RNA sequence: CGAUGUCGGCUCAUCACAUCCUGGGGCUGAAGUAGGUCCCAAGGGUAUGGCUGUUCGCCAUUUAAAGUGGUACGCGAGCUGGGUUUAGAACGUCGUGAGACAGUUCGGUCCCUAUCUGCCGUGGGCGCUGGAGAACUGAGGGGGGCUGCUCCUAGUACGAGAGGACCGGAGUGGACGCAUCACUGGUGUUCGGGUUGUCAUGCCAAUGGCACUGCCCGGUAGCUAAAUGCGGAAGAGAUAAGUGCUGAAAGCAUCUAAGCACGAAACUUGCCCCGAGAUGAGUUCUCCCUGACCCUUUAAGGGUCCUGAAGGAACGUUGAAGACGACGACGUUGAUAGGCCGGGUGUGUAAGCGCAGCGAUGCGUUGAGCUAACCGGUACUAAUGAACCGUGAGGCUUAACCU
RNA sequence: AAUUCCUUGUCGGGUAAGUUCCGACCUGCACGAAUGGCGUAAUGAUGGCCAGGCUGUCUCCACCCGAGACUCAGUGAAAU
RNA sequence: ACACAGGUGGUCAGGUAGAGAAUACCAAGGCGCUUGAGAGAACUCGGGUGAAGGAACUAGGCAAAAUGGUGCCGUAACUUC
RNA sequence: AGGACCGAACCGACUAAUGUUGAAAAAUUAGCGGAUGACUUGUGGCUGGGGGUGAAAGGCCAAUCAAACCGGGAGAUAGCU
């Protein structure tokens, strides 16, 4: 339940630290963000000499969230932080090579098959 | 906020027309008293149900 | 075809065998019992008139009682009914368990729904409350304006405003029926259906496709 | 909208309600019959009735726990010393509410409630 | 509610281990990856449990390499394959939720052994 | 002008179509994809933010799209009061000056308990032609109609390649609506616990009052949403633009004049709800009432006695019903409420006593004690015998039967 | 610029995006030296802008506690 | 104008905690505010709490939330020192 | 020491909400400024209407102020209603 104007962390090692997200895309007056959703996000702080620098406008997609996700047995699965990896604008597959903290079995999809392929856990 | 034409005795008496008071309707002749009381009360020398209460 | 009056016992879930909960409604449907049966060339229209559960002998009515007692019944808590599919029959006390939904796969469960009572239009039309400060004053769940100005200086008919939410007839339609079970008189349904528990539903087979 | 809530709040606050239980409770146990509004009457009876099965047993820790409640000790000694004992046998139902006019002052429903003996 | 009651006490598995608060429990949870059915461990602390019968749950907290996870477990659920209790532990409360503010050396409680 | 409050924001709409999207179609300088332009179409849908008092606009990022207008440039007895436009003050400028400038800047009181119409709900009376209890048909009225993306068909058709379909089907989202509380949570001043200050219960121990529930930590039921189910449809009919078939007037041609077939989210139905005050007051089933006697200005007239049914109402215990009425359950041949019993749940291992310790404390008895609205039972308490209202066979005419 | 109409001047900083804000330029419509010019530490219930924290302001409201509102008894207005 | 939530000078000033005449709870002493009984709708007022987010609100962080004590460490630009 | 600092009494009145046929013809509640001074307060006195007084607002001068209140000229005058 990521929205405008929520600061996430960063998962991968983009060279980003915190994040700020400007749309939840996918919809029109679509309210939140989610479990695997892409957001807009802009960088509020990078570290000196990543691949992204501040300010710069991109696509990510969440991969952890405060508010969890709720697996078919009613489960739900909450984490400590929200967080995002920053997919690359146009084509999307992402800019970071490690990628930090676990990840959850929802993005067990096609494009995201590459962030599951890192993350150590999940 | 306010009337604009003073209303009439006519509208006056249908508004009161559901002011009525009911009648009670009948009240009930105790058992052994054999004096009268509202129903599921106690009567005023203090009986109910034929058996004596309170006696103040 | 035609549908069974139910009770809502309340809810439950069904874990499957794959670990999938399922939230179901547990409806007790008792031996629906017909009481009347209608055709064309008395009533107009083709219908079967059924009642269910029990009720005492004392507060059942005389003309409530001659009813039941021509159609050789025991009384029951009311009577419903429903209309006919040109192809179907029944008889005059011929009883109808749950077992006739073993083949339905999805239905539609009416009931009243849980009364609200006097209702604001935040509550009952979703209205968005006005600010809760910013110099506001006196107007944070008001409905704001109603209407327009002289051109027509009257309220439209229909127009959202508070008054009575709940206790009134809903149906939800198109849920999956879970299990049906013969023995104990049961139908699990997925999903809500309307009602606080013991409200009497009446559970019918889906008209969507 | 209140559905399954039980409880009358008669118009007081939360620490004024259980105050005014406290001392109508003592004033039952007191006097053993007491005329108060019939809603009052209604809701003394699920803090009175507590107090009577409490002192069906007699330990240092439900004097202590029927002292909390009700606060004082005259009570707790007629409860555990007299009443306690004296239904011992009687399942619920220690007071019965008898309805009983109307007051003067404000017509309000009032109602003599009593415990269930007062054999004396 | 015996037909609620008669219902949902056909389904309840029958050797559900005891468990407390405070106790580190491994809970291994049958995981579906495509085809094949492997079986993933879990393992942190219970920090809270809710009993229901069969509605029960209780919530376990591990620390996953890096932040901070919080799965709650229906109990009763097919998924949830074993529950096994690791380290018994000795809290006060019932529900642990002030751990979700401390780490390391602050989150640490102690063991029961009684 | 014995006052019709004037921008903008909010809340809440509503209509038009000169249509932004979705839907149908003709022409194309239409290969496909994407377009351009024109006809039809008003069902539903039709952004969030930076700046600014701004409408507007520019910008950022979305979206199927971010329509154009009317409605006192809709909406201040619905809200605001930032702007304009009172009284204070200053700048630039004008005037000798008082002052002045839709030039600028800082500060600056927005009342109203609704009588009538309207509207949203909700009842009482009477009617519906004997009374009453239910179940209905349905005239009519309202709600609902949005849509993306992915996959298959198919990398086929088309194209030199790049690229890339129509028609048809499956899945899964967004926004919206209905229901619900099983799950995840919120609340939960009525449950349990921790703890600070102080006061009291003689005192220790234990408790209680007050300090925002003193501050907190959890939490039952209920209510709830961020939670979970479901929905918008298929189909039918009559069509719009459009496309035709046969076919003359006009021995050809021609979709039209006779005749015939297609044809869209619009229209009538299908789906959901209200609904016989539908005075055109309907239908069906069932239940109850089968006495005498006077008077007259002899009428569907009035009165007296005897009867009082079916049922309702009142009263009481009340409810996941409720502002109040209303509606639902129960009233002893009875689980309607309270209590009680058992369970569950929540809190978290009470008090007393014993042991260890100098002591705070810790350990044992002890997952203990206490547990609200929950669940299953139980007549212990309260739901009283009765009284009250409602009657006594229900008009006239005509018709068809009285087998 | 409390002064600038044209004007949201132009460039730069901050912002994803800044008619406001800061720095600069100077084409000062219409600054300017005791109707003082320009600086100015401290001060200000002063004006404007930014950031950390914090939050029901808001997304989007939900529940609860109280006082009215509603019903009963008593008294009993007002504008029009 | 009222048996009006306003205004009105001086004097005395106990306990516990506290720096204190603040504040909390109390003593002496005085009061419960001259309409009550219910119910537990919308809405208004005064408050409590709130998932995820955290100024996106808005004319503007208005309002609310937050901070808050004593001791010790430590403390920049600028400055009329 | 200080028109010094924090902060009650005391003086004030910056913001918000309520109130706006009020509890009140200017208040209440929650925050807010000063609080040894150009402070604040009691009792008495003095200044008066084109006059007073004014750390200046056209403020204040008995709920009245770009000229008080009372009485009189006075039935001012009113091409206006």
């Amino acid at each position: 339940m990521i929205q405008e104007q929520t600061m996430l962390n960063v998962a991968d090692n983009s060279g980003a630290r915190r994040v700020m997200c400007i749309k939840v895309l996918g919809g029109s007056h679509r309210r939140y963000a989610g479990v695997g959703d892409i957001i807009k996000i802009t960088i509020k702080e990078a570290i000196p000499r990543g691949k992204v620098k501040k300010g710069d406008v991109l696509k990510a997609v969440v991969v952890r969230t405060k508010k969890g996700v709720r697996r078919p047995d009613g489960s739900v699965i909450r984490f400590d932080g929200n967080a995002c990896v920053l997919l690359n604008n146009n084509s999307e597959q992402p800019i970071g090579t490690r990628i930090f903290g676990p990840v959850t079995r929802e993005l067990r999809s096609e494009k995201f098959m590459k962030i599951i392929s890192l993350a150590p856990e999940v | 906020a306010v009337q604009q034409n003073k209303p009439t005795r006519s509208k006056r008496g249908m508004r009161r027309s559901h002011d009525a008071l009911t009648a009670v309707t009948s009240l009930s002749v105790d058992k052994t008293s054999g004096e009268k009381h509202l129903r599921h009360h106690i009567t005023a020398d203090g009986y109910y149900r034929g058996r004596k209460v309170i006696a103040k | 075809m035609i549908g069974l009056v139910g009770k809502k016992v309340g809810m439950t879930r069904i874990f499957t065998e794959d670990g999938v909960s399922i939230p179901v409604t547990v409806i007790e449907v008792e031996a629906n019992r017909v009481t009347q049966v209608k055709d064309l060339a008395n009533d107009g229209y083709r219908a079967i008139q059924v009642t269910t559960g029990a009720k005492k002998a004392n507060r059942v009515t005389k003309p409530e009682a001659g009813h039941f007692a021509k159609a050789g019944v025991e009384a029951g808590r009311g009577l419903w009914e429903f209309r006919l599919a040109e192809g179907e029959e029944f008889t005059v006390g011929q009883s109808i368990s749950v077992e006739l939904f073993a083949d339905v796969k999805k239905v539609d469960v009416t009931g009243t729904s849980k009364g609200k009572g006097f209702a604001g239009t935040v509550k009952r039309w979703n209205f968005r409350t006005q600010d809760a400060t910013h110099g506001n004053s006196l107007s944070h769940r008001v409905p704001g304006s109603i209407g327009q100005n002289q051109t027509p200086g009257k309220v439209f008919k229909g127009k959202k405003m508070a008054g009575q939410m709940g206790n009134e007839r809903v149906t939800v339609q198109s849920l999956d029926v879970v299990r049906v079970d013969a023995e104990r008189n049961l139908l699990l349904v997925k999903g809500a259906v309307p009602g606080a528990t013991g409200s009497d539903l009446i559970v019918k087979p889906a008209v969507k496709a | 909208m209140r559905h399954r809530k039980s409880g009358r709040q008669l118009n007081r606050n939360s620490s004024h309600r259980q105050a005014m239980f406290r001392n109508m409770a003592g004033s039952l146990v007191r006097h053993e019959i007491i005329k108060t509004t019939l809603p009052k009457a209604k809701e003394l009876r699920r803090v009175v009735e507590p107090l009577i099965t409490l002192a069906k047993t007699d330990s240092v820790a439900n004097r202590r726990l029927a002292f909390a409640r009700t606060r004082d000790n005259e009570i707790v000694a007629k409860l555990f010393n007299e009443l306690g004992p004296r239904f011992a046998s009687r399942a619920g139902g220690y007071t019965r509410i008898l309805k009983c006019g109307f007051r003067a002052g404000d017509n309000a429903p009032m109602a003599y409630i009593e415990l269930v003996d007062r054999s004396e | 509610s015996n037909i609620i009651k008669q219902l949902e006490q056909e389904q309840m598995k029958q050797d559900v281990p005891s468990f407390r608060p405070g106790d580190t429990v491994e809970v291994k949870v049958w995981v579906v990856e495509g085809s094949k059915k492997r079986l993933q461990a879990f393992e942190g602390v219970v920090i809270a449990i809710r009993n229901r019968g069969l509605h029960s749950a209780f919530t376990v907290r591990k620390i996953s390499n890096g932040e901070g996870v919080e799965r709650v477990f229906q109990t009763h659920s097919p998924v949830v394959d074993s529950i096994s209790v690791k380290r018994r532990g000795a809290v006060r409360k019932a529900k642990l939720y002030y751990l979700r503010e401390r780490t390391g050396k602050a989150a640490r409680i102690k063991e029961r052994l009684n």
